[PDB]
């Protein structure tokens, strides 16, 4: 509803932009209020501003384009603003093409939010209707068009370069930098990119100044971050706290504790990109600097807690399984490494490894981190290095001792039966698909673990839960 | 819900390609709406809107399969998707994926010989709360 | 244009904007690996072998396509550089069968070099090598899959060069592979049989269908004779098969060797070249004196006109009627030898030496064949020829030279200028100057098109009543663009237009020896072919014209009466008729 946004002290960075401040101020606000970009590039924002504002283009034509094309898993912010409040978005680019002098400008959002999609394209006609999409924008001389594009979802589309094409309707397949997409990008023209959430400050850079921004947060990295939490968490939800909140205080403080009273082993930042942040580090400040040295990085926000019961070895295969599915397929790295990242694994799963192999893993590892052109697969190793760092001993029980601790991997954990408990009633001898189970009635059974395949048929059959993982 | 053209009317898809001729990268468009009209795709329809372009099909074939969510054989009535998310992968989704092979009697991936059932890997619809 | 400033490894230069670093080091006396890059073709990064270290940067940069800057600080000798190479290779080598015994390529395989060059002696890292699925199933190229490096340049050769483009990129890491559409064969679409795509690949993925058993098949039989021969172009590049500098000049060499093979009878094309000179001027005649369609094309090479037949049909009635002068030559020993012999056609078998690969498909056509009878029976590129002397094995290089046989083996230059380009419509320009006005000309003044090169404009006075309009093409793009100009018909005035598909004429044929990337930026290898051909042109010392030849002056008298007789068309003229496409 249009009447809602502008009873809410909205649009007025619009009026006040265009009437008294220059596009040349506004970077120089954004510069003094410290911001730099959230979509895990760790760039400063106002110093992009100044290679688009400065280069020439032949005709005279700049191009702005607005990245909603979120594909980190248990990330949900990215939609969320745009269905909360889309007029808070459309009027941060408005500003952009101001400073820029971009006449027209391109959104692009996936096609499997319905809600979203049509949420938008109201806001885009209340604004034209009003008069703020088209020519003559509040009686000035600024004119700014927009057109929808219709992404479908493609992870590897969210790439700078890689979204450009998308756009230009060729294949979503990655472009080498140098030149940036700031100097030749879409049809060869300057271009500028950012995501939502850094445009959602920008009114209130305007409105309420560089210092009230600047006022919170510390030196290098000033406001504050939101957060799509999630994982093994009692409580679900987002939470907008400042950088340098200790990891302690969002697990317990926040969200309340591990539920079910269970063990906290381990905790995920940044998604498939990022890492594995154990207790030893419960203490750290979240911010750029800090996690960054401890191997991980924001990514496009994600939060993912684990408890004691899961096994990290099993994690860090299904991780690698996003990268392995994703990858856009022209850099040997990306495209044949991830294979070798993912047969060592399984056969760690499967008992059929030897040892040196986790030696065998960092060889390459270091190798393809420095020689991968798409930015995702050098963030591709990221996890398992997190895990191999402070987790080496888990690893030690797989390739030594062949036992899974958290009783996960399921062809290295054995079933031994509760004889105390076990009634003997020969259920699980009916329901063992190999024939490992034999007995006489009202005495708990034997079984061979040399005959099952260790289905786990059996366990879920016995009506007192007598069967156990060893 | 507008029911699916049959693949063999053509007639359609060249009023599509003039309707759209003018929009700078139209592919990708026109091969969305296309799969919202017809609900699969066939290979013809790449030769024939190919033919309507002029431009040889190689970048089209490309653009159809290098896009996973698109897609070339018919499916069934309804898909059941399983988000695959982290969120949703902590709670030991595997057990879910398990069962529901075992109920459905069918591998991951395909379509139920009945036209009915079908089973797809999506790794997020996005509610993982 | 901008000048940059750069220093680089002890030494600064000025170069102008646009400038890579790769080629910047060339000129500066330094290597870098190349696997993916050509020159002007393929600049996308692909190969990922080329890392240098640059200052102030996160990770390493492919020099490849990375563009140069001012100020900037290169080194490309750090151990980061050296292990990223090494690794990098490891992880590429885990594909390509590494059965490098058995590879067509084998020793100049630019992979196999660079494995050797870097001295990685061990792989630790095994893998599961993606499927095998040979498609020995069309007539001229066969793909290998089990070899493929994704290198992508065949897929831009094909696409921007020779302006077809049948070829693309499918699936996602693993399934990403390089097929043509609808998962069909080669065959299956409008392939033109370029020959572009088999010669650039630095791999050994593709390879030409091998009929040397069949040669040495038709050979071990003594109830039949072997006619072989033999182009203008053989001689051009062969002696780079033997470790010759590039215009080395062996055609008696050439004769003595195949005379070392027990060949029957060794003969040259020129001849029947040289009828159907006198052939196509023959009709340049008759469509003046009645208004025949114009304008006219030749119809030498199979590619082009595979190319008219399969796309565009609409200009059938402009072909010529005549046969190929491999045709030509290969009818006319299939019937006027055979007369003067006594011998029954079936028992001779005739091959030939050609470079172009399409005439692989051109000899499988039905209807190239006189009284039912094969006019030729086995052709062969002139790589698989040098296998063959290889096998066969004998020390090439202390060859004495051997002359020609009779009468078909003679000589002119005007029909030696076959092999570069536009020489045969040099001939029949000079040829039909010499019949009509007795005019004496050597070379024609050609207009370089602006923004288009490769394609040439003449228009010289060959009578003062009729002035005719010259178009000299080579390139398949320049095809394109001609051939929509023509159905633009913007060209109405024009009378002669030559086409072939292979760039820069026959001594860049797609039979022509494999070549390295590292020559190709030193020296084109197309102006060398060239001046030696010219220079093999200036010393024809007996005849430069093809209508003064006394055996063709002979033919003409005894058995071919004049051209566009009833015999010439029934022997000689032959149509053509639009193919169905699948595209
Ligand atoms: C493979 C890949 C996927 C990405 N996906 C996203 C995404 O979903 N959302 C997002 O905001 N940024 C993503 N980025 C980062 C963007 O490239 C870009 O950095 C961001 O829009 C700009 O913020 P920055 O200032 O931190 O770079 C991705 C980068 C890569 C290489
Ligand atoms: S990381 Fe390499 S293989 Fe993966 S998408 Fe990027 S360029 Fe392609
Ligand atoms: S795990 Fe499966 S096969 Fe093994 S004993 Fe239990 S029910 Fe039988
Ligand atoms: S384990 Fe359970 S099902 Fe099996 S015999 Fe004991 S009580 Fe019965
Ligand atoms: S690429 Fe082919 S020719 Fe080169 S070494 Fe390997 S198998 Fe031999
Ligand atoms: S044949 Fe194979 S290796 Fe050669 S360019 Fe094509 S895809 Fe690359
Ligand atoms: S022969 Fe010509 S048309 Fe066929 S794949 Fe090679 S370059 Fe392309
Ligand atoms: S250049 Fe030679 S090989 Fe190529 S099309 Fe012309 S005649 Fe044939
Ligand atoms: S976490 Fe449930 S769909 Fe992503
Ligand atoms: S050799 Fe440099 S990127 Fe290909
Ligand atoms: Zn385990």
């Amino acid at each position: 509803n249009i009447d809602e946004y502008i009873g809410f002290d909205g649009y007025l960075a619009l009026e006040k932009v265009l009437l008294t401040m220059s596009p040349v101020d506004v970077i120089n606000e954004v510069k003094a209020s410290g911001l730099r970009g959230r979509g895990g590039g760790g760039f400063p924002t106002g110093l992009k501003w100044q290679f688009a504002h400065d280069a020439v283009s032949e005709d005279g034509i700049k191009y702005v384009a607005c990245n909603a094309d979120e594909g980190d898993p248990g990330a949900f912010m990215d939609r969320s603003v745009l269905e909360g409040d889309p007029h808070a978005v459309i009027e941060a680019m408005a500003i952009a093409g101001y400073a820029v002098g971009a006449s027209k400008g391109y959104v692009y959002v996936r096609a499997e939010y319905p809600i979203a999609v049509n949420r938008l394209q109201i806001a885009i006609d209340q604004a034209k209707e009003y008069g703020i999409l088209g020519e003559n924008i509040f009686e000035t001389d600024f004119s700014f068009d927009l057109e929808i594009r219709l992404g479908a979802g493609a992870f590897v589309c969210g790439e700078e370069t890689a979204l450009m094409n998308s756009i230009e309707g060729k294949r979503g397949e990655p472009r080498p930098r140098p030149p940036f997409p700031a100097n030749k990008g879409l049809f060869g023209k300057p271009t500028v990119l950012n995501n939502v959430e850094t445009y959602a400050n920008i009114p209130k850079i305007i409105l309420n100044g560089a210092e009230w921004f600047a006022s919170v947060g510390t030196e290098k990295s000033k406001g504050t971050k939101v957060f799509a939490l999630g994982g093994k968490i009692n409580n679900t939800g987002l939470l907008e706290i400042p950088m340098g909140t200790t990891l302690r205080e969002i697990i317990y403080e926040i969200g309340g504790g591990i539920p079910n009273g269970k063990a906290f082993k381990a905790a995920q930042t940044g998604g498939p990109s990022g890492g594995c942040l154990p207790e030893s580090l419960l203490d750290t400040e979240i911010d750029y600097d800090n996690l960054i040295a401890a191997g991980s990085m924001m990514g496009s926000g994600g939060l993912i807690v684990m408890d004691e019961d899961n096994c990290m070895v099993d994690v860090a295969r299904f991780f690698l399984d996003f990268t392995q599915d994703e990858s856009c397929g022209k850099c040997p790295p990306c495209r044949i490494g991830t294979k070798r990242m993912l047969e060592i694994l399984e056969r760690i799963c499967d008992g059929k490894g030897v040892e040196g192999d986790i030696e065998r893993l960092e060889e390459l590892a270091v190798g393809i981190k420095s020689s991968a052109l798409c930015g995702l697969g050098q963030t591709a190793p990221n996890p398992v290095l997190s895990t191999i760092r402070f987790f080496r001993d888990e690893y030690e029980a797989h390739i030594r001792d062949k036992k899974c601790p958290a009783g996960v991997c399921k062809h290295l954990l054995d079933f031994k039966i509760n004889a105390d408990t076990c009634k003997g009633c020969g259920i699980c001898a009916k329901k063992c698909p190999a024939d490992a189970i034999s007995g006489e009635k009202k005495k708990p059974y034997n079984i061979d673990t040399s005959k099952c395949i260790k289905c786990g048929a059996c366990i879920e059959a016995c009506p007192f839960g007598s069967i156990s993982k060893a | 819900m507008a029911e699916l053209i049959p693949v063999e009317n053509l007639d359609v898809v060249k009023a599509i390609v003039a309707e759209h001729r003018e929009v700078p990268g139209c592919l990708m468009q026109i091969l969305q709406e296309t799969q919202l009209k017809y609900g699969y795709l066939p290979l013809e329809l790449q030769g024939t809107i190919a033919d309507e372009l002029g431009i040889p099909l190689t970048e089209v074939y490309g653009v159809a399969t290098f896009y996973s969510q698109f897609t070339l054989k018919p499916k069934g009535k309804y898909k059941i998707g399983i988000c695959l998310g982290t969120a949703c992968y902590v709670r030991g989704s595997q057990a879910i994926i398990d069962k529901v092979n075992s109920v459905l009697g069918t591998q991951v991936g395909d379509t139920t010989e009945d036209g009915k059932w079908s089973v797809d890997a999506t790794r997020c619809v996005g509610a993982c709360g | 244009m901008k000048e940059i400033t750069f220093k680089i490894n002890g030494q600064e230069m000025i170069v102008p904007e646009g400038t890579t670093i790769l080629e910047a080091a060339r000129m500066n006396n330094i290597d870098i690996p190349t696997l993916c890059y050509l020159k002007d073709i393929n600049e996308i990064g692909a190969c990922r072998m080329c890392l240098v270290e640059i200052a102030g940067a996160r990770a390493l940069q492919a020099a490849c396509v990375y563009p140069v800057a001012n100020g900037i600080e290169v080194l490309t000798n750090s151990p980061k550089v050296r292990e990223a190479r090494r690794v990098n290779l490891e992880l590429i080598l885990s594909n390509h069968n590494r059965e490098c015994t058995t590879c067509i390529r084998s020793e100049n395989c630019e992979l196999q070099t660079l494995a050797t060059d870097l001295g990685v002696s061990d792989i630790p890292f095994e893998g599961e090598k993606s499927g095998k699925l040979i498609d020995d199933l069309s007539t001229s190229v066969v793909r290998d899959e089990s070899k493929c490096i994704l290198c992508k340049r065949c897929v831009s050769v094909c696409r921007d060069v020779q302006s077809v483009a049948v070829l693309g990129t499918v699936g996602r890491g693993f399934t990403s592979q390089v097929q043509p559409v609808f998962n069909k064969s080669l065959a299956d679409v409008g392939c033109i049989n370029c020959g572009q795509c088999i010669i650039n690949c630095p791999v050994g993925a593709l390879k030409e269908k091998s009929d040397i058993q069949r040669v040495w098949d038709a050979i071990a039989d003594p109830s039949k004779t072997v006619i072989v021969q033999t182009a203008p172009a053989v001689r051009a590049a062969l002696g780079e098969e033997f470790g010759y500098p590039m215009g080395t000049s062996v055609t008696g060499k050439m004769a003595a060797a195949l005379r070392r093979l027990g060949f029957d009878k060794v003969f040259d094309t020129d001849f029947g070249a040289d009828v159907c000179i006198m052939e196509e001027g023959t009709e340049l005649i008759g469509r003046v004196t009645n208004g025949g369609v114009l304008p006219m094309i030749t119809s030498c090479s199979p590619g082009w006109i595979k190319f008219i037949e399969t796309y565009y049909p609409e200009a059938i009635p402009h072909l010529s009627s005549c046969k190929s002068p491999q045709n030509i030559t290969g009818a006319l020993l299939k019937n006027h030898y055979a007369q003067t012999n006594n011998i029954d056609p079936k028992d001779m078998v005739v091959v030939s030496i050609m470079p172009c690969t399409a005439k692989k498909y051109e000899v499988q056509r039905e209807e190239l064949c006189t009284d039912g009878n094969a006019d030729v029976d086995i052709s062969i590129t002139t790589r698989e020829l040098a296998r063959m002397i290889k096998e066969a094995r004998i020390l090439f290089n202390k060859l004495p030279d051997e002359d020609f046989d009779d009468y078909y083996g003679e000589s002119t230059g005007a029909a030696v200028i076959f092999g570069a380009t536009g020489g045969v419509m040099e001939a029949a320009v000079r040829t039909v100057a010499d019949v009509l006005n007795k005019k004496d000309i050597q070379e024609i003044d050609y207009q370089i098109v602006r923004g288009v090169d490769g394609i040439k404009k003449a228009s010289v006075e060959v009578t003062p009543d009729l002035t005719v309009n010259l178009v000299v093409a080579h390139g398949g793009a320049n095809i394109r663009e001609v051939m929509e100009q023509l159905k633009a018909g913007e060209l109405a005035d024009t009378h002669f237009i030559e086409l072939m598909a292979c760039p820069g004429g026959c001594v860049n044929g797609g039979g022509q020896p494999i070549v390295s990337a590292k020559d190709k930026m030193d020296i084109d290898i197309r102006t060398e072919r060239a001046k030696a051909l010219y220079d093999e042109d200036a010393n024809v010392l007996t005849y430069r014209k093809s209508h003064q030849n006394p055996s063709v002056i002979r033919l003409y008298e005894e058995y071919l009466e004049e051209p566009n007789s009833p015999k010439a068309h029934h022997i000689l003229h032959t149509k053509y008729s639009a193919k169905p496409k699948l595209v």
